[PDB]
């Protein structure tokens, strides 16, 4: 959606003018950027059940008060909704890492999560406490490339500073 | 609106699938013959002014009752726009070349054209003379076989661009008739 | 009320701190247009007098009011001060459109999709997109009246096609962003004697800017166009399709049937179960209350009840491969 | 006319040839070129 | 479609006011002017295959470059076409002495002219060298009267200054 | 500030042109029409005040009411407001047919005029008596001449329109 | 705004004068020359392009500091923003001869065209040159001494109109300085 | 508006002359040192809303007159406010860091905001003192001696983008005092 390809021909239509040759080379620039960004999809589309069941109890970890009765942890089946819901936000982080751009997280993540989770008392503190502890747990030859755990981690705090 | 990346994220978020590891080299195939697309745009844009006006003049002489008095490409008031409504038509097949799929062709530009051109009086299906005069030079321009341009490339085939760049000048025939 | 010369009110940006009024109006965009070539000329400040300047504000923003002698006196006010010079005529739209004239006619007498759709006709004389419609529809949750109607006169839009001297207008452009955007700017601006007033809702393009498709009817995009350009089309050939169309925009005919929501149903003959096609599809609706001793348990025969067509998906979706 | 239009891109690429030589050796002249004692030692490097 | 009449109508229109005793004042003007226009509007419409031809290849005696390959009129139908173009605005003089404005040759000669040959590649030197020399070639009592001649010359540096 | 001159000059500045030959034409209509309009405006000026006393106790001779105690006139001076008030709308008459449109009528006589004599009670048919007495008091050669007569009626009662 | 019939009806206004045939002989000689003053704006608007083109080419070629760079002519946008400015001083020059008086001359153009052009960093000397070559050309247009251009006018003296545009020419120089 | 490649082509048009080999090697080093200034734009905004949160509540910690009533960041409509007036300014500073010259930054942030401030009375001593502790945060972060977080980049020298970002905030604050 907002990735390079779709801001420059975009760009192009407001103005009425052809692709020009400065708006290829914007192009030229999304071809030495993919082996980085789909290496580090890749990675994280077969790594991506074991990732949320060690970032989702890091928020339980932290902010263990939420499991009483009266707050957002209930019952059990409120915590299958709870990697449910931490799950649906590395599958936008792997399909931001194929687009190029922030474009389905900041369609189908960002916006209205100022009002879903301020009326349904959902702490955005502790959503922060699942991507913080994911961002950090990477280490750059381990789990993948230099470069593709710089485009993994790019995209992590976008949203980090995006529900803060 | 969407390029060839984005299509396979709605393709798979329809699923709530990860985009894994076999939906990935039908997008990194994308990438490798990545120059030859950006040397097809190129060779379309460069001489896009002379063929608006091969294509619409070329009409004129095949259907000469677009002249005669009750045409719709009577006045300079209507020929003016007629070569002004033709390379609204080449930008943004240009559009969807480079970014590989119809999408802000399908969106901006053919939603609505059918029910524009009936509303105002134009000849419709003189119109798809227009855009198939422009397919015609389109694929003549994008595998260098022109007979009064050549331009220079390096060595290789082209002809899945040219294939798939007549499938956006027949996507124009379709939402008009 | 404010200053004999300023050019813009309330700073929401920083440079209206230090910006001064246009001395001249501004140019027509600088594409073709061949319609516009069949149009009147605009109505500027510098050009024009003061009864051309009330009537033309009274035909675009106020839509066809009818204003009487002593009726909107607010007007009467924010009018006085533009002969005076305190206010430009970009500034006297703001103050028409945050009257209580302007409140007591579109907003509280119309609808809420409703009033999005004509403060475009009126400030910027197009129609939105839907996801024009979802952005100035949240102003009116959370801001209310006054943040929305500062929206359009603040925009990039206004002070580009307008600026501080030019009454809005229809504007016919040439290249238009979408080709949905120049037929829904003319479908929603007829010519004379058009009055947006007893239309109680529109419900032609109150459900054609509610889909990115569905491209609305061509008898309403060929009626308010330029005549010597519909000539030969208005003789007797579509002018009855334009005949029904003026029938059922007046009156509002739902598009239930025929334009959104779309259902082939079966043959007559095939079924004849409940006899007549009249009374086919009729089951009751029954609703009770059970409080205390006032219920009023009212059953009623509702309609033909039609398929949703967009939540039996859901069906064949969730249960694809599963169930 | 049609006699004209194939030859003037051929007249005209011919006439910039000869001014390019005429511009080549005054700057050749003035350079230095043509003054050593081998060019004024022939008969037809006097003349020049 | 611009006149004497239809500005005076559109004046009234605009203010929503009544046909005053100004714009009655002014359709007097069209009663004492249209005895001298309406003979030069009669005497190009039976004179006009003689002046376009002579106008013509005034273009032509000026512009031998256009009869070249590749250039604007190279065959013997785009030199046609000429003289059809030129007999096309001619015509629209003479609809603009019978009307008693520039109505028809603004909307059916002017507007889109420059965006058609800048696309097409005709110069407009060589229109104007055409509708020049008709301006030129008028006497002033052998071919019509004399203020029959200030009318129908008024009509042609109209099209030359909007051509120029 | 509204005659033939003014409404095609601020016609062709709305549209950015030049003064064409539909504007130098509606001019034409001053010139044939100027030598009517001015005669009548002399007799005006000439006969003002045996015109206003033919006129002004009109209003009083049939409205005869307002002359009572606690109504619009209760002493000399408000039956002189009314011989005034008169005076200055055969003025403006007087300056419409120098001008040759309905200028000064407009910007100066009635321009605010109905909140004005709502507010101070003054009735617009006690105005409408005074000036319909002078209306049907022309007799075409003894006043003034034919042609001169039918321009100073025409002003009488648009007048008459914009006060009923 | 006002023409020269209504000059003479504000100054009635003033004391509350009717305007009687003391002031009218002056008016009726105007409706007497009124057909001198219609020849007369005929020629200013039929050679209109010509005097703008000629007179700021003669701005250039006197002062040719103004297409060197940091000139104020000095590109295509700027050269034909120049073209643009001194047209509309020669429309709205030739709106106040044909209406008597200029009121139209000083409201709707000259109200704050010299704080206008020293916020752009306009050279306000050469624009007095610009109108001094289309006064120059304006005279000579009016009483017919063009040499490369002659039109056919009636037989009599028309100096009178020559001297009054002379002064709606010197307006617009006494405005921007 | 500029970006570095155009403020040396703004130049050179000053003297009507063809940008070559002398002033081509300054940017072929901006080329070359250029994966150095995306990794710099990269780490500015991955830490901007901690960097704001604690740039605004450490000028609040400085002078807590903004606390009692009179003050200017007193209200909880005045905090927000305030808050989103300091991430205005680092959104225009990153976009001049990404582009090469502060051109961005003089246009579209920094037209009208002395008198903004001043006809709103908001403090101008106080706002210096915002923008300084941005401007010690940003220089901390992109040569990487930040005390609370570490980024992991390639090795070598970045003090001379971080002597350029030191100009960009210090021509925000010459231009509100
Ligand atoms: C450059 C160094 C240079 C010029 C360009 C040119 C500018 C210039 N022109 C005049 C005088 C006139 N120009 C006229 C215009 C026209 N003549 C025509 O017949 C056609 C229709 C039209 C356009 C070419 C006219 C009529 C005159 C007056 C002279 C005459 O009677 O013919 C001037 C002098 C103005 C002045 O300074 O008083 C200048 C500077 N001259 C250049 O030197
Ligand atoms: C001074 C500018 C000229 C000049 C002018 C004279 N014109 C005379 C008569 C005349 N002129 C016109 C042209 C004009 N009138 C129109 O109605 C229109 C278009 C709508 C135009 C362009 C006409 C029709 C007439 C005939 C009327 C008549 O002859 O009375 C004229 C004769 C005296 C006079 O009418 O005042 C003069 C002197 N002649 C010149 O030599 C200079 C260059
Ligand atoms: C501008 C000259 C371009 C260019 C364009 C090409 N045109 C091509 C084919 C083509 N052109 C026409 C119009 C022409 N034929 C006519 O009969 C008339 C007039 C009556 C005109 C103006 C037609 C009809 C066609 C064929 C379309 C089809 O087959 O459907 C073309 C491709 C084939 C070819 O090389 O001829 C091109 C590239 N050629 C150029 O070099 C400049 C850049
Ligand atoms: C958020 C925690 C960031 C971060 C920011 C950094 N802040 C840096 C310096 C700094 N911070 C403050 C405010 C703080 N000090 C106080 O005394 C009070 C309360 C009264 C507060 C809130 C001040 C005053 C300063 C110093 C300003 C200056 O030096 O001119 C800073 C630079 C120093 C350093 O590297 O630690 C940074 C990077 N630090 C982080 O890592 C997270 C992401
Ligand atoms: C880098 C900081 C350290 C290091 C850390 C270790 N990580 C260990 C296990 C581990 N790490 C992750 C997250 C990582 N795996 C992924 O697939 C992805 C995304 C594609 C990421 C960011 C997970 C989920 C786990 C658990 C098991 C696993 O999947 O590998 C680990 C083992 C200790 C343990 O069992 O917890 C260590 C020591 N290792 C290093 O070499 C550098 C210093
Ligand atoms: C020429 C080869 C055709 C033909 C063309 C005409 N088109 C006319 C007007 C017109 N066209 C459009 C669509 C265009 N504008 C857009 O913004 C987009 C998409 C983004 C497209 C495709 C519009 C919206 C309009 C009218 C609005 C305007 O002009 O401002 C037209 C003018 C009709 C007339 O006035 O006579 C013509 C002649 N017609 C033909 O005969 C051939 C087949
Ligand atoms: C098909 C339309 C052509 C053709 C195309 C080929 N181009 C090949 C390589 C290549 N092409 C470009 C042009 C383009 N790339 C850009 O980045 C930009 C501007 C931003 C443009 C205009 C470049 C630079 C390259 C170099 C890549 C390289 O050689 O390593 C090519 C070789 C295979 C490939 O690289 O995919 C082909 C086949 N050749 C033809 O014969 C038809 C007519
Ligand atoms: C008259 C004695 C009729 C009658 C008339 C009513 N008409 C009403 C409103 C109305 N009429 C028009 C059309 C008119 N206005 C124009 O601007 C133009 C053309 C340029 C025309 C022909 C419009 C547009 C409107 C609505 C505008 C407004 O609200 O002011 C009307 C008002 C309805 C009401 O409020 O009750 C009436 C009563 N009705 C009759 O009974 C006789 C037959
Ligand atoms: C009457 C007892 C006075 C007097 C009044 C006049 N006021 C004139 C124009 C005018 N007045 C205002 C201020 C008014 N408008 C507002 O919106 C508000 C407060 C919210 C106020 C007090 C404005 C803005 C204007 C200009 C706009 C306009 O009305 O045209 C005026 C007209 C002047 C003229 O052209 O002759 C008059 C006569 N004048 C008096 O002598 C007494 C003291
Ligand atoms: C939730 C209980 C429903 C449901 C709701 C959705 N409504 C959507 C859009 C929408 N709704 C309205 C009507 C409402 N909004 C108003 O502003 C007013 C009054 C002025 C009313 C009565 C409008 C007008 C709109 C469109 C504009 C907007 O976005 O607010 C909507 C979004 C659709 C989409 O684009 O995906 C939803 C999901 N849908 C459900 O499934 C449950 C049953
Ligand atoms: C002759 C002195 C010229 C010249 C003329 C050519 N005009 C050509 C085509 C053409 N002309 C117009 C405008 C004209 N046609 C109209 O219908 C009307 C008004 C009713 C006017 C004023 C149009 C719109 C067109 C294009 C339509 C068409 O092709 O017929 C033309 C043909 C160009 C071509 O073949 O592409 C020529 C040759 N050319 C000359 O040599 C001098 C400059
Ligand atoms: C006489 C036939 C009437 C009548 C006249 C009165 N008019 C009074 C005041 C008044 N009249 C005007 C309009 C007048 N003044 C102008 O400047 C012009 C046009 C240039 C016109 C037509 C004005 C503005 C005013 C108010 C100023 C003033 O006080 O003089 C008047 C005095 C009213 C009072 O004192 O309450 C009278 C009596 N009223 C009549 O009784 C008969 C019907
Ligand atoms: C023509 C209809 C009759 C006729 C009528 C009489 N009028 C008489 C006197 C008279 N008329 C006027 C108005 C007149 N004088 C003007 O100065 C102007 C406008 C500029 C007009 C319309 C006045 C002021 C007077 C009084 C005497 C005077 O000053 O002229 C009149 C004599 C007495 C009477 O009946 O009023 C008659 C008979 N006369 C005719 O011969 C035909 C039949
Ligand atoms: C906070 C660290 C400051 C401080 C900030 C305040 N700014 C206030 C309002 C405001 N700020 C701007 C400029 C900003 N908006 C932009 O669009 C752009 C760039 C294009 C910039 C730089 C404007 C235009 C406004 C007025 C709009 C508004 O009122 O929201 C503000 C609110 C003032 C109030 O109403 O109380 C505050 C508090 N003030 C401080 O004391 C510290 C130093």
């Amino acid at each position: 959606m907002k990735s390079v390809i779709t801001t420059v021909v975009s760009a192009a239509d407001a103005a009425g003018r052809f692709p020009s040759n400065s708006d290829l080379e914007s192009i030229q620039g999304n071809i030495q950027r993919s082996a980085a960004r789909l290496e580090a999809a890749e990675k994280l589309a077969g790594n991506h059940e074991a990732v949320v069941k060690e970032a989702g109890d890091a928020c339980f970890a932290k902010y263990a008060y939420l499991k009483n009765p009266g707050e957002a942890g209930e019952n059990q089946e409120k915590i299958n909704k709870c990697y449910r819901d931490v799950d649906h936000y590395m599958r936008l982080v792997n399909y931001c890492l194929v687009v190029g751009g922030t474009g389905p997280l900041d369609e189908w993540g960002i916006a209205g999560a100022r009002e879903v989770y301020r009326t349904l008392n959902l702490p955005t503190s502790a959503y922060v406490a699942s991507i913080a502890y994911t961002r950090d747990r990477l280490c750059v030859p381990r789990d993948m490339s230099a470069q593709a755990g710089v485009e993994f981690s790019a995209y992590l705090d976008y949203l980090i500073n995006a529900l803060s | 609106m969407l390029d060839a990346f984005s299509r396979v994220v709605v393709n798979s978020d329809a699923k709530a699938a990860y985009v894994g590891g076999s939906d990935l080299q039908a997008l990194k195939s994308f990438i490798a013959d990545g120059n030859k697309r950006l040397d097809a745009v190129n060779s379309i844009v460069s001489n896009a002014s002379c063929m608006v006006s091969d294509a619409v003049s070329g009409m004129i002489c095949e259907n000469p009752g677009l002249i005669s008095p009750g045409g719709n490409c009577y006045t300079n008031r209507r020929m003016a726009a007629c070569l002004r409504d033709g390379e609204i038509i080449l930008r943004y097949v240009s559009y969807a070349l480079l970014a590989g799929d119809a999408s802000v062709l399908e969106d901006r530009c053919l939603n609505g054209l059918k029910e524009t051109y009936i509303a105002l009086g134009v000849p419709t299906n003189s119109s798809i003379r227009a855009v198939s005069i422009m397919k015609a030079q389109a694929v003549a321009f994008i595998t260098n076989t022109a007979t009064e341009r050549k331009m220079s490339f390096a060595a290789g085939d082209c002809t899945s661009l040219a294939s798939e760049v007549a499938s956006y000048f027949d996507r124009v025939g379709a939402a008009i008739s | 009320l404010t200053l004999p010369g300023t050019a813009e009110t309330n700073l929401a940006v920083p440079s209206n701190a230090v910006r001064k009024v246009q001395p001249y109006p501004i140019a027509k965009p600088p594409s073709y247009s061949s319609v516009d070539s069949l149009r009147p000329a605009r109505v500027s400040r510098m050009d024009a007098d003061w009864a051309t300047i009330y009537e033309q504000v009274r035909r675009q923003v106020m839509g066809n009011a009818y204003v009487m002698e002593g009726e909107a006196p607010d007007i009467d006010v924010a009018f006085s001060q533009l002969k005076g010079g305190n206010l430009t005529v970009r500034e006297f739209v703001r103050a028409v459109g945050k009257s209580a004239s302007y409140r007591t006619r579109f907003m509280e007498a119309k609808s809420s999709y409703n009033f999005v759709l004509l403060n475009f006709k009126h400030f910027l004389g197009r129609a939105p997109t839907q996801e024009e419609v979802s952005t100035h529809i949240q102003i009116l949750a959370t801001s209310g009246l006054e943040a929305e109607i500062d929206s359009y006169i603040d925009s990039d839009e206004y002070k580009a096609l307008f600026g501080d001297h030019v009454v809005p207008y229809v504007v016919y452009r040439g290249t238009y962003l979408s080709s949905e955007r120049f037929n829904r700017m003319v479908k929603a601006n007829p010519g004379g004697a058009t009055s947006d007033k007893a239309k109680s809702n529109l419900n032609m393009i109150a459900t054609v800017a509610a889909d990115l498709p569905t491209d609305a009817i061509d008898v309403m995009r060929g009626l308010p166009s330029p005549i010597t350009s519909e000539t030969l089309a208005f003789g007797t050939a579509y002018y009855w399709a334009k005949v029904e169309k003026e029938a059922s925009e007046g009156r509002s005919a739902s598009p239930i049937g025929e334009k959104i929501g779309k259902f082939d149903h079966a043959p007559i003959s095939t079924y004849t179960s409940l006899c007549s096609y009249d009374k086919v599809n009729k089951a009751p609706q029954i609703s009770v209350t059970n409080v205390g001793s006032d219920e009023h348990s009212y059953v009623s025969v509702t309609s033909k009840y039609i398929a949703p067509d967009m939540a039996a998906a859901a069906q064949m979706l969730a249960d694809c491969q599963k169930y | 006319a049609k006699f004209r239009g194939s030859v003037l891109a051929e007249r005209g690429a011919m006439i910039t040839k000869a001014e390019s030589a005429t511009a080549s050796v005054i700057t050749s002249l003035r350079d230095g070129l043509y003054s050593g004692e081998a060019q004024l030692l022939t008969a037809s490097g006097q003349r020049l």
